């Protein structure tokens, strides 16, 4: 029943500002310390900030002091992390988390140890001056003449988009067996590209319909593409 | 007050005993936590207070302390256990360890290999993307070579590898070769060669085909 849902990530020009939200459900935020923890792409975990609305106490990773402001609204059972003067070093997936040790005693001079038991889903904060570009989506058509493992393969190539992320889905979520969506790769152009593939019975090539559904929430664009054998 | 984690990466087989160690620079009481992170997902708490198993966490996980050294132990590795594991100290400033990538070791697995010509829609753009798919193989390292009219291609392809499958511990890999529409249109035979051990497979197509 306990859930932590984030919001407010996305692209931001260097030096600009973003506000991240953390909506808690299934527990009161005053009974807890709420923390933010970020992860730069490919690097490890770094604690950023913490708040307890009950004590009115906030604490900041030195790496952000003064530029970040972490706050909470009890009426809304929600925590916020407002970020000002963002730098490239600030690009990361930001997570909110609840410390497992509740503010149990109502006495004030009590330091609590931190272990994070409930986490948000993570939102990406990207600090670049590049423009948002939506993806082009191209079929990866099978051949009945190129069968590998008794089965056939088909795909969607999702090319030249920024920023990440892109969600791919097949036949409106009705096909999940055999699907591999690849991690995105960053082209020399500075644009991203990935592809998503699915293995299917060799017989079903002409008989079945395969539509890939590509979602690029950063550009508010969703593309559906039917995949067919070339058939000239 | 820093947290040195060790080793940085390890491979071990299903059921092997895995031990990750964390080194605190000063004394952090017993307030140390352990997390399992699957790629791009939020970390999951495993151990808090250095020794206490978080509810829901399988019994195969345990934590222990010996002085300034906290260790996480997986008594018999499971294929769904590939992840990156982090130690964290529980007192301020809550430093995290460096991470320990746990990759799983299994039998050699042959890739199923497919090749895909570029689409006509992409051709109206002036660029051709040829994609070579290696499906459900192990180990991760495989030699993929591109040929265009039997000329080896270099410098114009990009690889992407999936994460390990959570039941069979295999990978899948994509190779994307990018060319000008003019370049693609002046050559006939496209081929992707996969080498693994003492077996090479080459998959191909001719531009004029159906
Ligand atoms: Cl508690
Ligand atoms: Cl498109
Ligand atoms: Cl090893
Ligand atoms: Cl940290
Ligand atoms: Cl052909
Ligand atoms: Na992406």
């Amino acid at each position: 029943e306990v859930q932590l849902v984030e919001s407010g990530g996305g692209l931001v020009q260097p030096g600009g500002s973003l506000r991240l939200s953390c909506a808690a459900s299934g527990f009161t935020i005053s009974s807890s310390y709420i923390h933010w923890v970020r992860q730069a792409p490919g690097k490890g975990l770094e604690w950023v900030a913490s708040i307890s609305s009950y004590y009115g106490s906030t604490s900041y990773a030195d790496s952000v002091k003064g530029r970040f402001t972490i706050s909470a609204d009890t009426s809304k059972n929600t925590a916020y992390l407002q970020m000002n003067s963002l730098r490239a070093e600030d690009t990361a997936v930001y997570y909110c988390a609840r410390s497992h040790y509740s503010v149990w005693w109502g006495w004030h001079s009590v330091s609590y140890y931190a272990a994070f038991d409930y986490w948000g889903q993570g939102t990406l904060v990207t600090v670049s001056s590049a423009s948002t570009k939506g993806p082009s989506v191209f079929p990866l058509a099978p051949s009945s003449k190129s069968t590998s493992g008794g089965t056939a393969a088909l795909g969607c190539l999702v090319k030249d988009y920024f920023p990440e992320p892109v969600t791919v889905s097949w036949n409106s979520g009705a096909l999940t067996s055999g699907v591999h969506t690849f991690p995105a790769v960053l082209q020399s152009s500075g644009l991203y590209s990935l592809s998503s593939v699915v293995t299917v019975p060799s017989s079903s090539l002409g008989t079945q319909t395969y539509i890939c559904n590509v979602n690029h929430k950063p550009s508010n664009t969703k593309v559906d593409k039917k995949v067919e054998p070339k058939s000239c | 007050i820093q947290m040195t984690q060790s080793p940085s990466s390890l491979s071990a087989s299903v059921g092997d005993r895995v031990t990750i160690t964390c080194r605190a620079s000063q004394s952090v009481s017993s307030a140390v936590a352990w997390y399992q992170q699957k790629p791009g997902k939020a970390p999951k708490l495993l151990i808090y207070s250095a020794s206490s198993l978080y509810s829901g966490v399988p019994s195969r996980f345990s934590g222990s302390r010996s002085g300034t050294d906290f260790t996480l132990t997986i008594s018999s590795l499971q294929p769904e256990d590939f992840a990156t594991y982090y130690c964290q100290q529980g007192s301020a400033p809550f430093t995290f360890g460096q991470g320990t990538k746990v990759e799983i070791k299994r039998t050699v697995a042959a890739p199923s290999v497919f090749i895909f010509p570029p689409s006509d829609e992409q051709l109206k753009s002036g660029t051709a993307s040829v994609v070579c798919l290696l499906n459900n193989f192990y180990p991760r390292e495989a030699k993929v070579s591109w040929y265009v009219d039997n000329a080896l291609q270099s410098g114009n392809s990009q690889e992407s590898v999936t994460e390990q499958d959570s039941k069979d511990s295999t990978y899948s890999l994509s190779s994307t070769l990018t060319l000008s529409k003019a370049d693609y249109e002046k050559h006939k035979v496209y081929a992707c060669e996969v080498t693994q051990g003492t077996t090479s497979v080459t998959k191909s197509f001719n531009r004029g085909e159906c």
